[PDB]
RNA sequence: AUCGAGAGGU
């Protein structure tokens, strides 16, 4: 998932959601999602997949 | 208040 | 229908095998990043190079 | 012994239980009414006026001093008066139904008290006041209507039963949140802005002359709670000078003052001095090396004195003696700066400090230590609720009233005049102020439209239960609609749990106009005395005493933006008020956010901070649960218990509120989420916990679930944990089924849609003469539901229904997004609604005489007569219910008197005396008159209400939509013969195009699809919640174990050939929606008919008769075309044809009589050589009006070579 | 870096010709004192007790311990923490 | 790669890795360790025009470190970047070099006071350490070493 | 600099003069552009709204020639009267304002 | 009728 060209930016202090630790660069923490709509989208790919 | 709005409503009648 | 969404095992198999393969790759990227062994691109910085 | 998604549930159930959807509308108005009221009122208490004694030369003079002093303030019940003047209670229907606004009237109690100088000679300002006369009790003094919100704790619907709100014409659904305004609903949305006592700094882009900004935006916490702005200013590097210097712009100062002058105006000359202040670290070079350019601009003011005359030169006021200018810096300087820190004598220590903080902060951005501060961050905004709102309202309009009663007490005082308490108060501003306020929205004085903020009050939505739940959590951010900033309008990653993530119009206001989560609460404040108690004697150490040098380590401390001082060991004073809030001895809205890099301790406890509730994870060092939640399975079997006991006290069972007192549940803002880690769920805690445990966490997993990542090895502990990922949603958003399978734009969509959407908005429609209603006949329930449905009521008054639905290429009729629909189906009643329309007509009257009357209006009487019927008129001028109307028809028979001195040409003969008024139906739309209310107005006059009803069957070009952004309309209708058919004979009710599914990637769709098939079979209801285990292979293996293919497949027959079709049908029930689109609605057609009076071009609107607008764009597509004679005709032939004549020797329209064939211009003395001109009339319009403006535009038909 | 003794202002510098030294002497009173060095011009051209801050298993030299904190600069090099003695490493 | 680096604009600044200001009262001696050979080297063999100028040089030595890296990846030398400087600003400053092989690459300049400024105008003369701050940024913005200007970077 | 003075210097400007400075002597001449004479659109221009009733409420344009024909009766009764310069002042100043905020 | 505000449609 891509925003503004660039992945999923740090929008709390260097993560981008609450339920990762500081500094991940992980593909999971920056809104990659290895789901597909038919299995179903993880509540965190769920969102970035709406900031998307 | 309950009570008091219970009594104001069902005398809607009586009360006008 | 639903059913021409549904890939067999075996294609989840080798699906699953390939997003394994780049988690991987990007654990090693992100363990080079972090001990200055990513040389960056020419004109552009470690982190953009590293995004990229 | 690991929480479930049962258990979950049940916990989100108690929550809802004791939390409503309005709950902060309801809190915030509630919390105006009972306290900022009477803080409003008493921070303008007093009135005092000084009547000095005229140097008249009688003797006898003494200066005298009048004082009123407000009281307490007493808001009795909503009642009205009539024009008879009785007085009774007024209850919310009645409202609606006369048009009356639903307000309490409030009263004050005033006392009044005069007071002599003890001796007339002494100076202006010293005199001894003496008692004279004082009164005894107060006078309880009516000053207003405050209009109360419905369901509110002063509403008279408070605490009332099912039973009585039926007695009441009420629906028990409704959820209150809204106010009665002239009987129209108003919704107040709430507001956004950025938090005030906040220090955020800036980076200034090229090539601004400024580079960075420290900006704050100081508020008082009560007095007037907002009037107070600086900035700190560093300017840009220029090939002038070699440094960069810092400056700060002040209230009312047209210069910006270097920050060294306005220190030392604070008292803190010595540089020394002033660089411990900003520069914390005397080893850091950097900071004082930046610092030294401004000490050196900053040399030439030495001296505290010097320093404010300089500020004082730069004052708003020239011309004015040293003295009043030094008066006026050091008034400016404590009042008027940083008034958050205080507002009082002797603290120029603690303001001093604050600047310090704030240029330090301001150069660890400039030097690039840290990033700049985010202006879209959820953290750093406030929602002003309705509460905040009201009271800002209610603020001016009291201050407006005080200013009445002071002219009233100067104007008695010079005429000698007994002054009067209960006439001094003009009570209609109050009560004007905030019915026009919440009537128009325009938010403030009617005199300041302009400058007034607009669109704070609403018309509620009542379209759709969901669509008015909706409108009751509904946030505006004021950003530029027009102006393209995406970054405001964009999904932060802080909305998670706050905002929710898919509904947001679509459009101009796109990411601007958000929708609060199911469970995001918004806090309405508390004191910060309390925590500011329990910090001073905690060991904080106050600002005053504080030295930087000797305790350069220790931690600052900050409440509501100001920093009351520094602590030494900041972790195990978070971990106390941490504890003491979940024990709720602090209060569960006060944010802890304890920021370790900036060596920080924020507090805050304003209004305005959204909120969600999570799960703490136990973690105590010697704790036997490390890594567990706090809530065990034992308080879920307490909610169980407790949830049916009703012999229990209502306040004292074990609910949502007994989680949070026990410790279980805690509320988080944006701000306390940065210091957190949140497991998204139990099963998440528990993997990491084994993984910490030493357990490889590997099993076998079904290969048909969501993949989630490993668990981080990187993290030890978890903080909180998710109730559930679900509670992200908006009420709209938690209506879709499988959400996670669709994307994203198909979410917005349906989000959108689910408002249209046709069903049972209130279960009272029948009593509500509404302007507009849609009902459908017979609404169903999902077959595949929602696990948050139970709290939105949709299954109560659902807005859809069940159809079975093929997905087929049949026929063609339904490609590009149209949908065939059984006949039979809808023979049957499938998709059928009812439209109510509702038309008001009342009495006017003007002076003593009425100049309006129901009646049914006579040709021999009536002038300029309508040309409907009025034969479906009674006697009464009213319509009967149970007729019959169409187009034009008058419903309504009013007449107004005309004047006896007009003489209309003769029409009007010595009979005609009266004019027709009356109010036809409309033009578009017939029915049956379903209603006829008849009652009086506030005035006492005549008041007709009359509701149509007319039944609406679906045809060919309606819209329908499904719950996953899936729109189209009716193509064409197949009946029963005719449609595709199974081994059963199942047809379907909708056949939709194949080709709809691929591009849109809308699998939610197919998956409700074989859910709902399966449910219907099995009788099970379907669970379509996001983020739980629910595959589409389980329901494959279910729906295979009722003897159909596993995959939705059915083998169709041909209904004209009854042949067996090649492909296979996905057919099953899917919940379809009939938008509020409707075609009948939208035809349109006009030949001729209404012009503009100015312009003579068709007039706008299909509702009166107008003509379609051919633009610019449909001008260029014509001129490419090259279709000259097509554009005369659009242009001038089909819209504004006009003639003049011209005069062949000055160009302009000339003087021309047609009938006697006679042409003249004045100004040339031309009566022969003229010209005929064929034009718009808006051309000949636009040349008139450059005539009057001496433009002469002058048109001369021959070639003056 | 330096400030009057008297008024505890901003010492600047100075060249005292006749000795020929360098002098840091305040521009509002007659104070003046002899710099050490004054180099006159330089132009370069508790993290343990957070809990979201990611954790390790690396040794600390210090205290031969196992439990540490890490976090990027402010090149993406890691600077650790020990969550133990509070000493702060470098990844050699 | 010869034309990009003939292209690409390099200033004093993109070269300097750090610049200072000491007070070194001796032209011939240095008050740094690092700085004795070099400059013994340079004062080993005499010069006439050195030799008349050594009483001209202002005990405020401005000092440039480089870096060795920026230099390779520019191709310039310490020789090069010296003679920039001295054609920039002529004979107002006195400016001395170590060699390539050097592990640190520093120069230290002077400015040669003008003897024709009588002293009779003691209440404005600007410190000589303001003056050698301002010139210090003009040296790191203005000089060009190299490129076109305008054109900052090339691939 | 009054309006009387510019009118002046502009009818005394010569016909070679304005065919030099580009300006047209037949149809846009200088002075023309100081306004003596304020044509009034016909009621067409400026019609009354009429709200099913006895209304005559009129055109903002109607309004401001009211306000313009009300300042001007003003300054002609302080000329006539021969009140003093300021008070003569009051209106010109007031004159020019509601022209110009009607243009 | 006019003006302003808002909600929506493609």
């Amino acid at each position: 998932q891509i925003v503004e060209g660039k992945r999923i930016p740090f929008g709390f202090k260097y993560r981008t959601l609450p339920h990762f630790p500081k500094d991940d660069d992980s593909p999971e923490s920056r809104g990659f999602i290895e789901n597909s709509y038919l299995r179903g989208l993880t509540p965190q790919e769920f969102f970035f997949h709406a900031m998307a | 208040l309950g009570a008091t709005n219970r009594e104001l409503i069902n005398n809607r009648a009586a009360n006008r | 229908g639903i059913g021409d969404t549904i890939a067999d095992a075996d294609t989840m198999k080798e699906v699953t095998r390939t997003v394994k393969e780049a988690r991987r790759q990007v654990a090693e990227c992100i363990q080079d990043a972090q001990h200055n062994r990513l040389k960056p691109e020419p004109g552009m910085t470690l982190r953009e190079s590293f995004e990229a | 012994e690991t929480l479930t998604q049962e258990d979950c549930w049940t916990v989100i159930s108690s929550f809802f239980e004791e939390t409503s959807l309005a709950r902060q509308q309801l809190f915030s108005f509630d919390e105006f009414v009972q306290n900022t009221m009477q803080e409003i009122v008493d921070d303008d208490s007093t009135l005092t006026l000084d009547q000095y004694a005229q140097h008249t030369g009688a003797q006898g003079d003494v200066t005298r001093r009048y004082e009123i002093n407000f009281g307490q303030i007493y808001l009795s019940r909503p009642t009205m008066t009539e024009a008879d003047g009785s007085t009774t209670t007024m209850f919310p229907q009645e409202a609606r139904l006369r048009n009356l606004t639903y307000s309490s009237p409030l009263y004050v109690d005033m006392r009044k008290k005069v007071m002599v100088a003890a001796d007339s000679n002494v100076p202006i300002g010293e005199e001894e006041w003496l008692v004279e006369e004082e009164d005894e009790e107060p006078s309880k003094v009516f000053i207003g209507k405050i209009p109360i919100m419905l369901r509110s704790t002063f509403c008279i619907l408070n605490g009332v039963s099912d039973s009585e709100l039926y007695d009441l014409n009420e629906c028990p659904y409704d959820q209150g949140g809204y106010f009665i305004i002239n009987g129209s609903e108003k919704v107040i949305i709430a507001q956004e802005r950025s938090a005030a006592n906040i220090v955020q700094v800036f980076k200034k882009a090229a090539p601004s002359p400024i580079a960075y900004v420290a900006e704050i935006r100081s508020a008082l916490e009560r007095g007037s709670r907002l009037i107070s702005s600086m900035q700190i200013k560093l300017m840009a590097r220029n090939t002038e000078n070699s440094g960069q210097t810092i400056r700060a712009t002040l209230p009312y100062i047209r210069s910006d003052i270097p920050i060294v002058i306005v220190f030392r105006a604070l008292g803190v000359v010595p540089d020394r001095d002033i660089l411990e202040h900003i520069c914390y670290d005397p080893n850091d070079f950097q900071m004082l090396e930046m610092m030294k350019p401004c000490i050196e601009e900053a040399f030439v003011i030495q001296d505290k004195d010097i320093a404010l005359d300089y500020i004082g030169k730069r004052g708003s006021t020239t011309g004015v003696t040293r003295e009043k200018r030094l008066r006026y810096a050091h008034d400016i300087l404590q009042k008027e700066l940083l008034p958050h820190i205080t507002t009082m004598e002797g603290f120029e220590t603690r303001k001093a400090f604050f600047l310090g903080y704030m240029i330090h902060r301001m150069l660890l951005c400039a030097l690039e230590r840290r990033e700049p501060d985010d202006r879209d961050h959820f953290g750093k905004k406030r929602l002003d609720l309705a509460g905040p709102l009201l009271a800002s309202l209610f603020r001016m309009l009291f201050r407006k009233m005080t200013r009445d009663v002071y002219k009233y007490m100067q104007k008695c005082v010079e005429t000698n005049r007994e002054f009067n308490l209960t006439l001094a108060v003009k009570s209609n501003i109050i009560t004007n102020g905030l019915r026009y306020s919440l009537a128009t929205g325009n938010w403030g004085d009617q005199k300041r439209s302009m400058v007034n903020r607009v669109g704070v009050s609403q018309v509620l939505n009542r379209y759709t239960f969901a669509s008015t739940l909706s409108h009751l959590r509904r946030t505006n951010t004021p950003i530029g609609r027009d102006g393209k900033l995406a970054k405001p309008r964009q999904l932060h990653n802080t909305h998670w749990g706050m905002v929710c993530p898919a509904e947001t119009p679509e459009g101009q206001a796109c990411g601007l106009v958000k929708n609060l989560s199911l469970m995001s609460y918004v806090s309405v404040g508390s004191p910060s005395a309390p925590i500011i108690e329990f910090l001073e004697e905690w060991g904080l150490e106050t600002l005053e005493d504080y030295n930087p040098s000797a305790s350069p380590n220790a931690t600052k401390v900050f409440v509501n933006g100001v920093w009351l001082g520094v602590h030494r060991d900041p972790a195990h004073l978070t971990e106390t008020l941490r504890s003491l809030r979940r024990r709720l001895d602090i209060s569960a809205e006060v944010s802890i956010v304890r920021d370790i890099r900036e060596k920080e301790l924020r507090l805050f406890t304003d209004a305005g901070r959204i909120c969600r509730p999570l799960f703490i994870v136990d973690n105590n060092p010697n704790s036997e649960r490390r890594g567990e939640l706090c809530i065990r399975k034992e308080h879920i079997q307490q909610l169980i218990e407790d949830k049916d006991r009703y012999d229990i006290d209502p306040e004292q069972r074990f609910g949502w509120t007994a989680l949070v007192s026990s410790g279980l549940i805690e509320y988080l803002d944006a701000e306390e989420e940065e210091t957190v880690m949140i497991a998204m769920s139990p099963e998440d805690l528990e993997a990491s916990r084994q993984m910490q445990a030493g357990y490889e966490v590997k099993e076998e997993l079904d290969p048909a679930q969501r993949v989630k990542p490993a668990p981080n090895p990187h993290v030890h502990a978890w903080t909180h944990c998710e109730i559930h990922p679900a509670m992200i949603l908006g009420i709209l958003a938690s209506i879709i089924p499988f959400p996670d399978h669709n994307q994203s734009p198909r979410n917005t969509y349906q989000s959108a849609m689910g408002k249209q959407a046709m069903g049972v908005y209130l279960t009272n429609y029948q009593v509500r003469m509404d302007t507009m209603a849609n009902i459908l006949y017979y609404p169903q329930k999902p077959l595949a539901t929602t696990r948050s449905m139970e709290y939105l009521k949709f299954r109560e008054l659902p807005a859809g229904q069940n159809a079975i639905v093929a997905i087929l290429c049949y026929s063609g009729y339904n490609q590009e997004d149209s949908i065939i629909m059984n006949q039979a189906s809808i023979d049957r009643g499938l998709f059928r609604s009812i439209f109510y329309r509702t038309y008001t007509d009342q009495e006017k009257k003007i002076g003593m005489t009425v100049m309006e009357e129901f009646e049914r209006p006579v040709r021999s009487t009536t002038l300029r007569m309508k040309h409907g019927t009025y034969d479906k008129l009674e006697d009464d001028g009213l319509i009967a219910p149970g007729t019959r109307v169409s187009g034009e028809d008058i419903i309504i028979g009013k007449t107004a008197p005309i004047p006896l001195d007009h003489e209309e040409l003769g029409q009007r003969t010595q009979l005609h005396a009266k004019r027709d008024v009356s109010t036809p139906l409309r033009s578009t739309e017939s029915g049956i008159v379903d209603q006829v209310m008849v009652t009086t107005n506030q005035e006492g006059l005549k008041f007709v209400k009359v509701r149509m009803r007319s039944t609406r069957i679906p045809q060919i070009g309606d819209k329908f939509a499904s719950r996953h952004g899936q729109k189209g309309t009716i193509g064409m209708t197949y009946r029963h013969e005719d449609m595709p058919f199974s081994a059963q004979g199942i047809v379907p009710d909708i056949i939709i195009n194949p080709h709809a599914i691929p591009s849109r990637m809308t699998v939610a769709h197919l998956v409700e699809c074989q859910l709902s098939k399966v449910s219907a079979l099995s009788g099970f209801e379907g669970d379509a919640t996001p983020f739980t285990d629910v595959t589409v292979e389980a329901v494959s293996k279910l729906l295979r174990s009722h003897g159909f293919q596993s995959r939705g497949f059915e083998v169709m027959y041909h209904g004209h050939t009854g042949r067996k079709l090649v492909a296979q049908v996905f057919l099953g029930p899917t919940y379809y929606q009939r938008l509020k689109h409707l075609v009948d609605d939208k035809i349109h057609a006009r030949a001729r008919g209404p012009v503009q009076i100015l312009t003579r071009q068709p007039v706008e609107g299909r509702s009166r008769d107008g003509g379609l607008r051919f633009g610019e764009m449909e001008r260029d597509c014509q001129i490419s075309h090259g279709c000259s004679s097509v554009l005369r005709e659009r242009l001038f032939d089909c819209s504004d044809a006009y003639r003049v004549i011209v005069c062949d020797i000055c160009g302009l329209i000339a003087i021309a009589s047609y009938k006697k064939d006679s042409y003249e211009c004045r100004s040339c003395q031309n009566r022969t050589r003229f010209s005929q001109v064929y034009l718009p009339y808006a051309a000949k319009l636009l040349f008139q009006e450059l005539m009057s403006m001496n433009i002469a535009p002058r048109l001369f038909t021959k070639n003056h070579k | 870096f330096q400030y009057c003794i008297e008024c505890n202002n901003m010492l600047y510098p100075r060249e005292d010709k006749v000795d020929r030294v360098l002098r840091l002497a305040c521009r509002n009173c007659d104070y003046s004192e002899i710099a050490a060095t004054s180099k006159v011009y330089r132009h370069e051209l508790d993290a343990s007790t957070d809990p979201t801050l990611p954790r390790s298993d690396k040794e600390c030299p210090r205290c031969h311990q196992h439990e540490a904190v890490f976090y990027q600069t402010h090149m993406m090099t890691l600077i650790y923490v020990c969550v133990h003695c509070g000493f702060a490493f470098e990844e050699q | 790669k010869n034309v990009q680096t003939q292209i690409e604009h390099t200033t004093l600044s993109t070269v300097t890795s750090a610049t200072e200001i000491h007070y070194d009262p001796d032209p011939q001696d240095t008050v740094i360790e690092e700085d004795k050979d070099f400059v013994e080297a340079f004062f080993a063999i005499p010069d006439e025009e050195v030799e008349e100028n050594l009483y001209k040089q202002s005990p405020w030595l401005l000092r440039l470190e480089l870096d060795r890296a920026k230099m390779l990846d520019k191709k310039l030398s310490m020789s090069d970047v010296a003679g920039k400087i001295a054609e920039s600003f002529e004979r107002d400053l006195f400016t001395i070099w170590s060699e390539d092989n050097a592990d640190k690459l520093i120069i230290r300049c002077r400015i040669i006071r003008d003897d024709d400024r009588k002293a009779e105008d003691d209440d404005n003369m600007i410190e000589e350490d303001v003056f050698l701050k301002t010139i210090e940024g003009h040296m790191l913005e203005s000089i060009s070493l190299r490129g076109v200007p305008n054109i900052t970077r090339v691939y | 600099l009054s309006p009387l003075e510019v009118h002046t210097i502009f009818t005394h400007i010569s016909s070679e003069d304005l065919a030099h400075l580009g300006l047209n002597e037949q149809y846009a001449r200088p002075d023309w552009m100081i306004i003596t004479v304020l044509p009034v659109p016909p009621p067409s221009v400026r019609p009354s709204i009429s709200v099913d009733g006895t209304s005559r409420g009129e055109d903002d344009l109607t309004h401001k020639l009211s306000d313009i024909i009300k300042a001007n009766a003003n300054v002609r009764r302080c000329e006539q009267e021969g009140a003093p310069a300021h008070i003569v002042s009051e209106y010109e100043q007031l004159l020019q304002f509601h022209v110009a905020t009607y243009m």
